[PDB]
């Protein structure tokens, strides 16, 4: 089977750093915020990254050895998860505030802006701050990333593990060769596979979120954008 | 609808 | 600091194994038509009862009676349904395409369509069951699941004073307590150093389904609630409407 | 409103 069964941690984690996707910039900038131009400025950059996010999802090794079908399923099932790490992520370096874009860094406060956002705002930012403090490394975040993709709905189907066992090999490499002892190793794997079920739980409220907003009219529907909302 | 099917292809 | 970050892994294990609350028997009327507003009454006066037992379970797992009252209600406000399902997902390991809800109260796949939107749900929970079955999780991993998702789950929701900054360093403390707890176990089973590493982030992976399976939970208990089949409980309304 | 707090203080 799979040819991603047959990579050293290290190929892996090239493989990874790989297929990474550009940082995008925001298509406008705001410049006082409002539910209607907020919701229309994240969703935009949402929809964009989309795109980027299936050519990634291709180059992650194991990946496109799944159908099709499956292949659809599991980005349906994870693509705001995998927008949410990613955002959590690169605001790492910013304390209290979330890097969406390199021109767009907005702060708990215009997260007010929008009904029930500053909630998610919140949570967001609670994610950024534990990376910060667990020194969250690069190569560690693309092995991250992958495993919310290859894991997310894998028991809402009705190879994958294995690829899932041979990241977290990867994962476990890593943490090695940083000099972490066999404790110390252990530990920080579950720290950051712990962290995964509250990205998850963001992705909930947040498709409820998105799900509202469109009902009050106030989110451009964008055909890639809603046909990932509605997949749930 | 199917657009990702698309894109996947 | 803590007690519980002076445990040894097999004072750990008995810790949680003796905190295990009572397997409650379902309080129904069999002779009575299955229907939505029946079935919802039945699962409902079910969990409702858990609640109170599983607030007293948590005082019992170490660590847990350290938060300050107002944490300690965070955590099982953000926790309940989670535990009320793997707890679930348990005690159905041993009985295929099945949900032990209670020793008189085994039901299936077909008796959830019995109710909108609940044979998706059931389906999920069947189907962590059956990965527990096919992981043959052991009872001793069983419980150290539990307290993960009791302590892990509003842990990245608190808010924000210094206190919570000690809490949530408290709290990270007592989860890798219980991550030594589970290698410890694994080894002792004779895994190898691979075996452990990779089981260890099967189980966990596994919680952030259960995580989902408990937002679809709180989607479909308060939308019943709507329809009004769902009886004025007390506990189970206040913890419903924590979110 | 309030039941929670009692059972657990
Ligand atoms: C989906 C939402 C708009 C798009 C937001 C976004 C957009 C781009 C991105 O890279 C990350 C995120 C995280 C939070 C998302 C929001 C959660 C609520 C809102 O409806
Ligand atoms: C909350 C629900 C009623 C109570 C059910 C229960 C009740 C007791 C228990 O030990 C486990 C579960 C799992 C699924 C729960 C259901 C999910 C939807 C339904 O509204």
């Amino acid at each position: 089977n799979s040819l991603a069964l047959s990579l050293t941690a290290d190929q892996m984690v090239s493989a990874l750093l790989d297929a990474e996707p550009p940082i995008l910039y925001s298509e406008y900038d705001p410049t006082p915020f409002s539910e209607a131009s907020m919701m229309g400025l994240l969703t935009n950059l949402a929809d964009r990254e989309l795109v980027h996010m299936i050519n990634w999802a291709k180059r992650v090794p194991g990946f496109v050895d799944l159908t099709l079908h499956d292949q659809v399923h599991l980005l349906e099932s994870a693509w705001l998860e995998i927008l949410m790490i990613g955002l959590v992520w690169r605001s790492m370096e910013h304390p209290g505030k979330l890097l969406f874009a390199p021109n767009l860094l907005l702060d708990r406060n215009q997260g007010k802006s929008v009904e029930g956002m500053v909630e998610i705002f919140d949570m967001l930012l609670a994610t950024s701050s534990r990376f910060r403090m667990m020194n969250l490394q690069g190569e560690e975040f693309v092995c991250l990333k992958s495993i919310i993709l290859l894991n997310s709905g894998v028991y809402t189907f009705l190879h994958i593990h294995r690829v899932l066992d041979k990241i977290t090999d990867t994962l476990i490499h890593l943490m090695a060769k940083a000099g972490l002892t066999l404790q110390q190793q252990h530990q920080r794997l579950a720290q950051l596979l712990l962290i995964l079920s509250h990205i998850r739980h963001m992705s909930n409220k947040g498709m409820e979120h998105l799900y509202s907003m469109k009902s009050k009219n106030v989110v451009p529907l964008y055909d890639l954008l809603l046909e990932m909302l509605d997949a749930h | 609808k199917x657009i990702l099917c698309r894109l996947l292809q």
